[PDB]
């Protein structure tokens, strides 16, 4: 029991040190040394935790967790420790009243954290308004990165391609939505932009070059030349022909899996390995298109833009998540066969085809492009804010209460307690600011509970006021960073059942 | 709240393990030294638990269970304590698994009811109309007693005594209505049934007492013949008795005053009214049942309607005995009872002889409530565990594990029987389960038999005992 | 008090051994006599082992 | 003989009770602190038991057996110790009843042999079902161990690395995978998606002087790439610049006559030594460990050349090429030595963004490579996850009534001890251990005989046969044999003798 | 010091009877200094009155439990436990919740109105088809006989108490039903008799059967009744005159005769349990019944007396109020929703005080699942999800362990009983919340 007590009471005692320092009106703490003449006073939460020596082996884990927030972002480090400490206060009430392995409760936090991130997105606002001024600044910064790079030959053409590869996304900024095609025997100024996902090394021989209303399935199997290494296995046969017949019997069982492909209602199948002519011949009568040499990377990037999933096995027919594309065109450029996909459902992506004069110019153009797109796309998640003043903290509280409607029996208290920890943030801010936490938070929850609530925490008048009129907003990136860090911080502590005492120094 | 139950189970398990060594005739005897200095030695579980003066509140319930064990079945007072502690010992690992005692208690009641039907299907069906098995049952039960050759004639006397009061649907019959009067002198070979009634004392030894009367009335009278001129006061007392023609007077024994004055003996001698004094208080309720009379406190309460009828009231001449018998009560409302006189030269004879007849009447009465008998020696304890092995797989949930532990606790009784006999504990039990594939109840050729009610009541009482033990979650002082 | 197990078994043997070791000297006609002192302080001298055990004060159930 | 039998059961139970909660994928982790001050957190029982330093004579047998379990199986770390403690708890009740300890030891040996024959009838074949279904088991073998970690997102990439690595190092004749033939190397930094499979030893080198080329030329269509293995340092003869340079021209002729493209030595090189090797296009390699030289001759089919006069062209290691490939953003810029032919040894290359992720991925890959060896060695397999222990329990308990004598109770206690694992998995899954155990026994009797286990991680439903969850039979068979072998050695020692500390 | 002793001291009172609540509950044992007075009983009123308590705040709940026992006689344990759960949660409402103590009082006042409105909307009565109303009295009688030894034969006892109340048709006074307890025979041998069995005979020697008797409580009367004894000579003179005199008539017997008769057709004397009895016949619109219970021992009868008296007291109140509610943890679950419903619009300081009352309503069924051997947090949470949004029918099952309907299992409760528990328990908690100090005068 002392293992959880050191991970809870020991952590709460350390967590309460920086808990009163949350906010500009929060409390302060003195850090005293042995000689007492070297001491100092500061409001920094990360400084107080790292300076104080802690013999608790569970408290040393919280220090390493807080370092992740500093390296990833570096803002709101104190709010991460305070929120992580409040999760332990609710987890301690769930354990002591249960005494069951917390891993089941951990699964309730993951389901509750997903509803909290969805509530912040619907209420999220942005400063991206008047994108015309933002687009003119995006093309100027892109040309600055092109300095010292071989792409500096033409700044206008390359910066325009990167401009249409960002603002036209309207979604995730990850580079997996941007495909880079590199070919030889061309000029850099001849590069063009395509919104379709482009392959090379066209598939099939007698297969048609145009596919209308195509479906995408991901699977991994070898239909051509099974039993790779037959050396070492004892072979007892009367004739040599029985050895090849054994491979036909093994591939005969694959016909049931081929039949499940036709039951999916798909006209196209994708496989990483090759396929023998006989299972490929059956694909023509069943209307199945066989795509080969899909590798892995290109599979993951295609499944995300088409809204599909990847699986190497078949669990059951007529159950799967499939993507689709309207038109598949097979063209040839640069003396190499290419593939072209178009008409994907909710497809958001683009493809930049660069023509270099050698292999050195192709590798340097792709690496320099990713560094330029990373800086420009960094402003997409930056400056974007949400309504603050305890509102969004309470919006996440009522969103978890919605999840508390449909829930399992054992997960009812685990999810409901997560909403209590979200309401502890305005309780701490009201105590550090010198106000009544019981009166303000209770009246704040009653208004925000059902509908038409713009109200928030107003520390100037000591009451509940509208934050939209006062102009109190907080960044959305800070919201997701603290919740994701606090969710992972609670997992590290709860997944440890027994804590061995650390070596005293 | 588990610290209260775990403290009571361990305290009760030490008591059950202490009595466990006393099982069987070869078992270990326990010694108890009272604060007054008296030391008793015996293997009886009911005597040890009664004189132990247990301060533990829950452990005192074993005395009430052992009391009902001898009152209902009449045998197994030591075995019911072992079976009670066997369930308590098995319940220690049940609480470690996180099982609430309610499921533990509710499963024992359901397992005890199913264990009865298993024993009845394997039991031999017998009837009270056959006197062959009724005589051999009581004769072999007396092989543990001083009586050996004279026990052959005592068996049919106990059989015919129960068959009259057993009837068919009467089921349980009160054993207090059977009175065994022990007296010094005579021998065991001399026995008289005397179905009418038998008193515990002699008659008037003074001069003038008739000591015998024919066609007399018997009734209970709490009055006393005493002086307050004195002969005139005693004349009205004897005259009011003559009005109802009561020739037999029974006066309750009291140390306050005397019973009958010597002056009244000459008055009652002419009227031929027999008087029997020194009637014990225990016989007051006994005589009010079989005779159908009523206790009469005063002389005005004395009436003729409350008087019975007696064919012949005489005092039998015997050495150091002089027992008075009454026959032909002639009462339709009051049912007849059996009162047997026990005679012998030594005082130690008539003592153990009375206790030996108690166990003989209980086993016969066990057949009255539920017919049939099961051979002892661990056969019914193992046979139940054999049936519960395959039945435990058919259950589901927490109760499925209880059926396996319930059959394991039943093996304690046959294991103790092998230990107290000097034989290897496990080795003898394995030999019984090995032959179980062929033989079933086979001890039959050794003339060792046991009634089914003893094995049935031992499981029922132990199931409710342990059930009530786990119901106490706290011990408080309330005065 | 309640004492069970082999602890009380050894005490019962040593108790009877202590009582036996006292009367081993009076066995046979060549044996030695003994004096039994009461609380008053008197005593007696006899070689008969039957009269010794009757006048010997020992508190023990097996004694 | 008195307090020894009672103390040995309680001592081994308290030690085994530590890892009972860590069994299974849902098993909770622990915080381990090295004596140097490093904090490690992992769910593997081998790491927890190996770090234990204790003077208890009974608990030392758990460490001695765990060392051999990692090489033979590697998954029998937590499972066997919990199963071994179950046999000790059932033996404690028999000792109090007067059962001889050797009879308990011999009783578990005869009961274990009977349970193996029962699973031999109910086991199923993999290759007989299909050939590609066998590969699907290898792809999902590492997914189970990596499903509880962040690696579970990229798990599809690590599944193909273990399939091609075992085929090369293991031949279908002996069907043995040597741990010494698999080099496990990893560094901090990068990501887990850049991990590549190399068919030979890595041997990271900076290529000495930067003017030396980063790639090895074929040298006018020459066969492979010849490398020189030298176990002696390169120094001028001793018991000035032109003296040592002239002596270096005689020793380099052995490389030119043999035609070695790259020179590898165990000791450092001088400055003038790299000057002559630069103009001849001979990249110099210095500071090579002794164990690294063994992996070079096995992959390149070379020999160990003891001295300079014994250098020959037939003892030179042959490979496809040697090039320097940049890995992620790391500035080390390691190199890759390929083959293109099937070798007798491989090297695992694993990277991660955290020091703990690298160590957890290397140990998870170790257990994944051992499962592939057991699937090839034995085609017959059984469905684990709680279904195997319940099947073994009902098989021994049914045969217990058929075998009379003292062994009748030895079979009942052995069957109840097998119920500890599914109840432990039920306890570790957050469910009623007794209520779940009765459910698994009811579905395998009244309905039909099949394999239905307890779910540690949340799944769709029961009957893992539908989800294609497979465990090696010989792997589970090795676990029950080491459990009975360990349980005997604990009972075969009734004495405890230890001296003082001076 | 006083608040800490009053809060903890009152919880210890509820911890004594916590095992006596519910049909699956357990028995509490008490031992005095003489050690021979120990008795095993689950009665909540017996445990509270026998155990002395030095806490002055704990004596308040003792006198309040006596008032609840006089109105009904059952449910006294649920009142004490519910009052203790409000005080256990009040400790968290004061210290760490920053709530004024009077606000806690006003919070329960607004929450009590929501609990009574939930029982009113859930109260459904059927005036038509009296056979369906008779079945409701059978199910209510099964819940009153619960926790007592009579639960064995309760299936046979269900029609005994139900048919007895139907023979009254009049005032709710319980003086019409006289309980007679005779040793011998099984409990299932009890029967219902309207003939007014009397435990005393009449006269010294007089005829047993009397026809056309005229009952006169004290002329041409065939039967005489006197409160005191009778002298010898007139007892003989009354026989010659044909007047039968009755003796040993207490104050309770006279009140029962005034509710029946006077004259009676037939007076028959019967012999049962070795004692003369008098069974009257042919009265004038007899509203009185007599229940004769046959127990094994005196201890079984002593516990059966108050068990039957408390069961008939609740069924007597069901004649005035026909509305019934679903029990077995379902009644407390429905009221828990009305508390959170009114919590939408509430002040700041009253919010946590009223929300704490909602969790206190679920503490009563939590203990019910504890003594049943099941998991309270697992089973109640599964039922709470179904009762949360609509479709509220089923409730906690104490036998199988699953979620089953209380109407199908025959578990219902009276509306008058629940409104009295929520009331008295609320008033009992408000008294202890007001007292922050206790001052005792110097005794003499």
């Amino acid at each position: 029991e002392n293992a959880r007590l050191s991970a809870f009471v020991g952590a709460i005692a350390v967590g309460d040190l920086v808990k009163s320092t949350l906010g500009p009106k929060g409390m302060d703490k003195l850090l005293q040394s042995a000689s007492s003449n070297t001491c100092m006073v500061t409001n920094d939460g990360a400084t107080i935790l790292k300076s104080i020596p802690l013999d608790n082996p569970a408290a040393k884990v919280l220090v390493n967790i807080s370092k992740v927030q500093d390296d990833e972002v570096g803002d709101g480090t104190t709010s991460v420790t305070v929120l992580s400490a409040e999760l332990l206060r609710e987890a301690e009430k769930l354990i002591d009243q249960s005494k069951i392995h917390p891993q089941t409760i951990i699964e309730g936090y993951r389901l509750a954290s997903a509803a909290a991130l969805d509530a912040l997105t619907k209420a999220a606002v942005d400063n991206s308004h008047d994108k015309t001024m933002f687009r003119e600044d995006l093309i100027h910064i892109a040309k600055t990165t092109l300095s010292s790079k071989i792409l500096s030959q033409d700044k206008d053409h390359f910066a325009e391609l990167a401009t249409n590869a960002i603002l036209r996304l309207k979604g995730s900024t990850n580079l997996e939505h941007i495909q880079i095609i590199k070919i030889l025997g061309g000029k850099l100024s001849d590069s063009f932009l395509d919104e379709g996902f482009i392959l090379a090394k066209k598939f099939g021989n007698n297969q048609p070059k145009r596919i209308e209303n195509a479906k995408i399935l991901i699977a991994n199997t070898t239909l051509d030349t099974d039993k790779v290494k037959i050396f070492g296995t004892k072979f007892k046969v009367d004739s040599t022909a029985k050895l090849a017949q054994l491979e036909k019997a093994e591939r005969e069982k694959m016909k049931n899996k081929i039949a499940k492909i036709s039951k999916f209602g798909i006209n196209t199948f994708i496989n990483r390995q090759l396929i023998y002519d006989y299972p490929e011949q059956l694909f023509t009568d069943l209307g199945i298109n066989s795509i080969e040499h899909a590798d892995f990377e290109g599979v993951e990037r295609l499944a995300l833009v088409t809204g599909g999933e990847v699986v190497s096995t078949f669990d059951e027919p007529s159950k799967c998540k499939l993507g689709e594309c309207d038109v598949i065109e097979e063209i040839m450029l640069g003396e190499q066969p290419f593939l072209k996909f178009s008409g994907c459902k909710a497809g958001e992506a683009c493809t930049i085809v660069l023509r270099g004069a050698t292999d050195q110019t192709l590798d340097e153009a792709e690496r320099s492009l990713h560094d330029a797109l990373s800086v420009l796309s960094q402003t997409t998640k930056e400056t974007r804010t949400v309504l603050g003043g305890g509102c969004a903290e309470m919006v996440m509280s009522k969103a978890v209460d919605t999840e508390a409607q449909n829930i399992d029996g054992k997960k009812s208290l685990a999810v409901e307690a997560f909403a209590r920890a979200l309401r502890q943030l305005p309780t701490i801010l009201a105590d550090n600011a010198g106000f009544d936490s019981s009166e303000l938070v209770s009246k704040l929850r009653s208004s925000i509970y059902n509908g038409i609530s713009t109200s928030g925490l107003d520390l100037n008048n000591g009451t509940i006021a509208d934050m939209r009129q006062l102009g109190i907003v907080e960044s959305y990136k800070l919201k997701r960073a603290v919740v994701s860090s606090a969710s992972e911080a609670a997992e590290v502590l709860l997944r440890v059942d027994n804590i061995i005492r650390a070596r005293p120094r | 709240p588990q610290e209260v139950r775990k403290a009571n189970i361990i305290a009760a398990r030490s008591v059950a393990d202490a009595i466990r060594t006393s099982l069987g005739p070869k078992g270990m005897d326990k010694m108890i030294k009272t604060s007054r200095g008296e030391i008793i030695i015996s293997n009886d579980g009911h005597t040890i638990l009664k004189q132990m003066a247990i301060l533990h509140p829950v452990a005192r319930m074993l005395v009430e269970v052992s009391a009902a064990q001898d009152s209902e079945a009449g045998d197994g007072t030591t075995s019911v304590v072992i079976l009670t502690g066997a369930l308590l010992g098995a319940a220690e690992r049940l609480l470690n698994k996180g099982i609430h005692p309610t499921i533990i208690a509710d499963s024992f009641q359901s397992a005890a009811k199913r264990s009865v039907d298993i024993l009845l299907e394997m039991c031999h069906k017998v009837s009270l109309s056959d006197r062959e098995q009724l005589v051999r049952a009581a004769s072999t039960s007396l092989s543990s007693k001083i009586v050996s050759q004279y026990s052959s004639f005592l068996a049919p006397l106990a059989v015919d005594s129960v068959l009259k009061i057993s009837d068919e649907n009467s089921k349980n019959v009160d054993l207090n209505d059977i009175r065994l009067v022990k007296k010094v002198g005579g021998t065991i070979d001399d026995t008289e049934m005397i179905d009418g009634v038998v008193l515990t004392q002699t008659a008037i030894k003074s001069a003038g007492g008739p000591t015998r009367k024919e066609k007399a009335k018997i009734g209970l009278i709490q009055f006393q013949i005493s002086p307050p001129e004195e002969r005139a006061y005693l004349l009205n007392i004897c005259k009011k008795i003559k009005k109802a023609k009561c020739n037999v007077l029974l006066i309750q024994k009291s140390i306050l005053r005397d019973a009958v004055n010597d002056l009244a003996l000459h008055f009652l001698s002419k009227l031929n009214i027999m008087v029997v004094k020194d009637i014990e208080r225990e016989e007051i309720e006994f005589l009010s049942k079989g005779l159908g009379c009523k206790p009469i406190a005063d002389i005005e309460l004395f009436t003729e309607d409350r008087l019975g009828s007696a064919d012949l009231v005489e005092e039998i001449d015997s050495d150091g005995s002089k027992i008075v018998r009454v026959t032909g009560i002639r009462n339709n409302n009051a049912r007849p009872t059996v009162s047997v006189v026990i005679r012998g030269a030594n005082n130690m004879i008539i003592d153990e002889t009375e206790r030996s007849l108690h166990d003989a009447l209980c086993v016969i009465r066990c057949l009255v409530k539920e017919r049939g008998l099961i051979a002892g020696g661990g056969a019914p304890e193992i046979e139940i565990s054999r049936r519960l092995s395959k039945e435990a797989r058919s259950m589901e949930g927490v109760q499925a594990f209880i059926w396996q532990e319930f059959a394991s606790a039943l093996e304690v009784i046959p294991t103790t029987l092998a230990e107290n006999a000097g034989l290897n504990s496990i080795k003898v039990v394995t030999e019984l389960r090995s032959k179980h594939e062929n033989g079933e109840l086979n001890t039959y050729e050794e003339h060792i038999l046991q009634p089914v009610l003893v094995s049935t009541s031992a499981i029922t009482l132990a199931s409710e005992c342990v059930k009530s033990i786990l119901r106490i979650d706290d011990i408080a002082f309330s005065r | 008090e309640k004492i069970s197990g082999d602890d009380i078994r050894n005490q019962n043997v040593l108790a009877t051994m202590a009582v036996a070791n006292v009367v081993k000297s009076s066995l046979g006609p060549v044996g030695l006599d003994k004096m039994l002192v009461d609380d008053i302080g008197d005593f007696t001298v006899t070689n008969d082992g039957a009269t010794i055990l009757s006048l010997l004060d020992v508190q023990h159930p097996a004694g | 003989g008195l307090e020894a039998k009672k103390s040995h059961i309680l001592a081994a139970r308290s030690v085994a009770s530590i890892i009972k909660t860590s069994l299974g994928p849902r098993g909770l982790d622990k915080i381990l602190i090295s004596p140097d001050g490093e904090i490690t957190i992992t769910n593997d029982g081998a790491t927890i038991l190996s770090q234990m330093e204790l003077d208890n004579e009974i608990a030392k047998l758990l460490v001695q057996l765990s060392k051999s379990q990692d090489d033979e199986i590697g998954d029998g770390t937590t499972g066997v110790v919990v199963l071994a403690s179950a046999l000790l708890d059932q033996a404690l009740e028999l000792i109090q009843k007067g059962i001889h300890p050797i009879k308990i030891a011999n009783g578990f040996d005869e009961a274990a042999k009977l349970a193996i024959s029962k699973l031999e009838e109910t086991c199923d074949d993999i290759s007989a079902s299909n050939d590609e279904l066998f590969r699907d088991f290898l792809l999902r073998a590492a997914k189970t161990s990596l499903g509880s970690k962040i690696v579970s997102k990229d798990h599809d990439r690590f599944a193909e690395m273990a399939v091609e690595a075992v085929i090369n190092v293991m031949d279908k004749d002996r069907k043995d995978v040597d741990f010494d033939l698999i080099k496990m190397q990893g560094r901090v930094g990068g990501s887990i998606s850049d991990s590549k499979l190399i068919n030979g030893v890595i041997l990271d080198k900076d290529f000495s002087h930067p003017q030396m080329p980063k790639c090895v030329l074929p040298k006018e269509g020459s066969d492979g790439v010849k490398l020189a293995i030298l176990t002696c340092p390169f120094e001028p003869p001793k018991p000035l610049q032109t003296y040592e340079q002239d002596k270096f021209k005689e020793m380099i002729d052995d490389v030119k006559k043999a035609g070695a493209d790259v020179v590898i030595c165990q000791w450092g090189f001088d400055d003038e030594a790299n000057h002559l090797l630069l103009q001849n296009d001979l990249p110099a390699v210095r500071w090579v460990g002794g164990q690294e030289l063994e992996h070079i001759a096995i992959s390149t089919n070379g020999r160990i050349v003891p001295r300079f006069q014994d250098l020959s062209k037939d003892k030179l290691g042959t490979c496809s090429r040697i090039y320097e490939q940049e890995f992620g953003t790391t500035k080390d810029r390691m190199l890759i030595i390929e083959q293109s032919k099937e070798t007798k040894t491989v090297t695992c290359f694993v990277r991660g963004s955290n020091k703990m992720i690298v160590d957890e991925a290397e140990r998870a890959l170790h257990d994944s490579l051992c499962v592939v060896r057991n699937l090839v060695k034995d085609s017959r397999v059984v469905y684990g996850g709680g279904a195997a222990e319940v099947t073994m329990s009902l098989a021994v308990s049914e045969e217990a009534d058929k075998q009379r004598g003292i062994d009748q109770y030895a079979f009942r206690g052995f069957a109840q001890a097998l119920d500890t694992i599914p109840m432990t998995l039920a306890e570790n899954s957050g469910l009623d251990p007794i209520g779940t155990l009765s459910t698994l026994k009811s579905k395998q009797l009244k309905e039909k005989i099949s394999n239905i286990g307890v779910d540690c991680l949340g799944y769709g439903s029961n009957d893992m046969k539908e989800l294609f969850v497979v465990d090696p039979f010989i792997g589970k068979k090795q676990q029950i044999l080491l459990a009975t072998q360990l349980c005997r050695m604990i009972l075969k020692i009734d004495n405890v003798i230890i001296s003082g500390k001076d």
